[PDB]
RNA sequence: CCAGAUCUUAAAGAUCAAAAGGAGCAGGUAUCAAGCACACCUAUAACGGUAGCUCAUAACGCCUUGCUCAACCACACCCC
């Protein structure tokens, strides 16, 4: 987890002039200390899109934007642990996390190679959408789970019967 | 006009919701008696894969759950 | 012609063409930009087309 | 000078599907039918394993199959020639620049 | 004969590409010049807000 | 509907016919049980 | 795309054309929705290695059925 330091000084307070001269009341009034939430999370987006990306004026590019949902992604997570109970804000996550998948589905067909960084910086993974989406029930579930230790078997005793062969045609050839 | 359609269904409905009370018993040996039909079909489908696939036993650690009859 | 894939790819290039794979692993490429469609239409027919007479002939 | 494919598909282009096997392409391929009620065309879409000497074939990769001359299974009877597009890196045909989209990465000049 | 005519009417193609393209880039300039002004002159009132 | 759906559903086919009492044949030969009378 | 059989003949033609294939088209039914190894890789020379393949653009079922007709497919007492 990262952590945005306690006296971080607003972002919109940030690169104004003659700031650390101020006594430290006044730092303390400006510090993340006495700061909303949604400060914190301008600072996040800020470090983020420093960290990540390359040209850190473009919204509209789809990385940045990329970047953004992330940030806010990881704040309902956090807003999801504290209220469990909370449909609302389960279906912004969930749409979200979504919306999410989609621009990186974009960036996979598009430029490869920052889609490559961008999964490699913010921890995202691809996982290709599987076809044929069906509601695995009971009994599916079960009869495949059969049918593969069947698999596992037939290969097994095939395996033991060709070794018996082997071993035998091999201790007639050797003497 | 359209509630002379919505009557008949009200009728029908409760012509049957009074139907399944009195019938109600008979209706539960027949639900779990095809229940115990499922389950053993089912076994069978199994089955029939061992013996398909050669094996003669059902293969280790397998006791084949019952689904259809869980209950509480 | 029944028997030739006729495939189309959207956005991938920026700018806009045609592809040929012949039998021989000749790949031909045509430039469509500014062009009219009727320019388009005439410009294949000359490249691979068959002529008139061809045609005619079969 | 003989050698040769009995099968019609002798040359295709179609995305590649699935990387599931060594050395060894899934392309579904996609040719355009005339459904005679409606007289329209539609994309009906075939599946192909291709056979692979580098494996080099990511998913969604935009593939050029070449017919094989003697069929090596049931269910291989192709060879990738070229990749036409590679995924997420596209080079355009005509001027031979780095692309994403509509947008070129390394313009001229 | 066909393939080299083709050939040609690709690079004669490419040229007008080109110069088109060229073009632009002079227009993006300009473009840049007018958003750089606007962009310092809002970078102006919001340091003297917060200030 | 639209296109894609007319296509998907392919065109409407005519279900053939439910064939009635006489099972398809013209006639039926028959033997009497008994004799007797209906109201309309 | 043709093995083979036959015919002609100064060795190559011709007629049928098995097997094997696939551009596309092809009965009803989805209340049949999952099938259960249906894949590939090694040319080492029958062993090893991967963990796959089919499928809602209808797999796998079930039900009915000769046909797209200068003809074609199938059967020949039943146990394909
Ligand atoms: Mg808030
Ligand atoms: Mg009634
Ligand atoms: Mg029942
Ligand atoms: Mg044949
Ligand atoms: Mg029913
Ligand atoms: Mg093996």
């Amino acid at each position: 987890q990262d952590d945005p330091p306690p006296s971080m000084l607003l972002l919109d307070y940030q690169n104004v002039p003659g700031i650390h001269k101020v006594d430290d009341v006044v730092k303390r009034l400006l510090s993340l200390e006495m700061a909303n939430q949604k400060e914190k999370l301008k600072i996040k987006k800020m470090q983020l899109m420093n960290k990540v990306l390359e040209n850190p004026e473009d919204t509209s590019s789809l990385e940045a934007r990329i970047v953004a949902l992330t940030v806010k992604i990881r704040n309902y997570e956090e807003h999801m642990q504290k209220h469990r109970k909370d449909k609302a804000h389960k279906r912004f996550l969930l749409m979200s996390i979504d919306q999410r998948k989609k621009m990186l589905k974009n960036l996979r067909e598009t430029n490869y190679a920052v889609f490559e960084k961008i999964c490699k910086e913010l921890g995202i993974e691809y996982t290709f959408p599987p076809p044929y989406h069906r509601k695995a029930h009971r009994r599916w579930v079960t009869k495949k789970a059969l049918c593969t230790q069947v698999f596992r078997e037939v290969q097994k005793l095939k395996k033991q019967k060709r070794a018996l062969r082997a071993a035998a045609v091999a201790a007639h050839k050797q003497g | 006009k359209n509630i002379l359609k919505i009557r008949r269904r009200k009728m029908n409905h409760h012509k049957y919701r009074k139907l399944v009370k009195r019938t109600r018993f008979l209706r539960r040996k027949v639900r779990e008696g095809r229940l115990r039909q499922k389950q053993v079909k089912f076994e069978r489908d199994l089955k029939r894969i061992w013996q398909k696939a050669g094996l003669k036993e059902a293969p280790a650690g397998w006791q084949t759950p019952k689904i259809y009859l869980k209950n509480q | 012609n029944p028997w030739v894939q006729i495939t189309m790819f959207k956005n991938m290039t920026p700018s806009p063409f045609l592809r040929f794979y012949l039998d021989s692993g000749e790949q031909v490429l045509v430039d469509v930009e500014s062009k009219s469609n009727k320019e388009i239409v005439e410009h294949i027919r000359k490249i691979l087309g068959k002529n008139e007479e061809t045609l005619e002939k079969e | 000078s003989i050698a040769r494919s009995s099968v019609h598909a002798k040359w295709v282009v179609g995305k590649v599907i699935g990387t599931a096997m060594q050395k060894t392409a899934k392309v579904r391929v996609t040719r355009l039918v005339l459904d005679p009620y409606l007289l329209k065309y539609f994309n009906k879409r075939k599946t192909y394993f291709a056979h692979d000497a580098l494996q080099q074939c990511t998913v969604g990769d935009i593939v050029l199959l070449k017919a094989l001359p003697v069929p090596r299974t049931k269910h291989v009877k192709h060879e990738l020639a070229e990749i036409i597009f590679k995924v997420g890196q596209v080079i355009d045909p005509v001027t031979g620049k780095p692309c994403a989209g509509t947008t070129y990465l390394e313009s001229p000049i | 004969e066909l393939m080299a005519w083709n050939q040609a009417e690709n690079q004669r193609l490419h040229e007008l590409r080109l110069a088109r393209l060229r073009q632009e880039a002079l227009e993006q300039e300009r473009r840049q010049a007018e958003e750089a002004v606007l962009q310092a002159r809002e970078a102006q009132a919001w340091a003297q807000l917060k200030e | 509907a639209t296109l894609n759906q007319m296509h998907r559903l392919g065109p409407p086919k005519h279900p053939p016919g439910k064939m009635g009492p006489t099972a398809g044949r013209p006639q039926l030969k028959g033997v009497v049980l008994r004799t007797f009378i209906r109201k309309p």
